[PDB]
Order: structure tokens, then sequence, then C-alpha cells
């Protein structure tokens, strides 16, 4: 797995250990969407909380999903694909999610539910890419949704990553 | 919170 994918694993550790340090709330008040617009200029909220969670099954899930989507992504595509997957996708699932239910909500699931959708669909179009999901897995990340959490994050990140996904399909 |  390429250093985007380790980046990003090591960034949800390292501020999962300060929210169990610190308490969730301590870490929430600095690296969520902004809760006010005073805050607006505070960049870094548009990004930050999709490297919060909450639960070590919620981490671990969404860790799971991130190396095998992301590495594979990385793998055939290069790190500037996976970065510009992860920035937009976190930056809209998180902009939707704040509109469904408010500000407070993190993880990284926005990000991986565009990545699942990214895979799937450009190796249904362009199997040339040397990436696809199987559809065994395209069925479980199905049930995850009308088990549903951010509604807003799940939806949009699925979203992007099949708009993204087409653009680069034709290319 | 919510998880995402």
């Amino acid at each position: 797995a390429g250093p985007v994918t380790w980046v990003m694993m090591i960034a949800c550790v390292v501020v999962f250990i300060a929210m169990q340090i610190l308490g969730d709330q301590e870490v929430m008040l600095w690296l969520a969407w902004p809760f006010d617009p005073t805050l607006k200029f505070e960049f870094w909220r548009y990004f930050t909380h999709a490297l919060m969670h909450f639960s070590l099954m919620h981490i671990l899930f969404n860790l799971l999903w991130w190396w095998y989507l992301g590495g594979a992504v990385e793998k055939r595509l290069g790190s500037g694909k996976l970065i510009v997957i992860t920035l937009i996708s976190a930056l809209l699932s998180g902009y939707v999610q704040q509109k469904f239910s408010g500000p407070w909500f993190g993880g990284l699931s926005g990000v991986v539910f565009a990545l699942m959708g990214y895979v799937w669909l450009r190796g249904e179009r362009d199997p040339q890419s040397g990436i696809y999901l199987q559809r065994g897995l395209i069925i479980f990340a199905l049930i995850w949704i009308v088990a549903g959490m951010a509604n807003g994050a799940h939806i949009a990140g699925l979203a992007v990553g099949l708009a993204m996904a087409f653009v680069d399909s034709l290319n | 919170v919510r998880m995402a």
C-alpha cells in the first residue's frame, strides 16, 4: 500500500488517540465542520471531520475499506488520484452531512463510500484501468446504506465517487 | 454525533 494510503491511516490513528486522552468533545470542538459562521475561515474543518472516529469498530471498519480500496486506487492510478478523490469526497460529503443533521459528525466513511462508488463504476465502464469491485461487496455496501450514522455523508460520498469515475471513464 |  502506497504513501497516501498510509499517511491517512496514521492521521486517523493519531486523531483517534487524542480523542481518547482529551475526550471526543475536546477534539470535535477543533476538528468538526464549522458550527458557527464566524468560524467559516478555519479551513481545515472542511477536511478534518473525516479524521475523527467515535468507536474502535468505527475506526477499524473505515480504515479496513480505506486500506483495501485506497491502496488499490493509489497502486493502479497513483497517489495524486487518491488525494483528489479524498479531498473532494471529504469536503462534499461533509457539506451535505452538515445540511442533513448539523456539524457534529466525523469519520472517513464519506471518503470510503466515494471510493466504493469509484472503484465499482470505473471497473464496469473502464476494465482497462485494472480496478474492479466484486458485486458481493457492492451488495454489502448497499446494505450499509439501507441500515442507515452520517446518512448525508454516505450518499454524498457515493455520488461523488460515481461522478468522478464516470468523468475518468470517458477521460 | 453521527458516524461517517
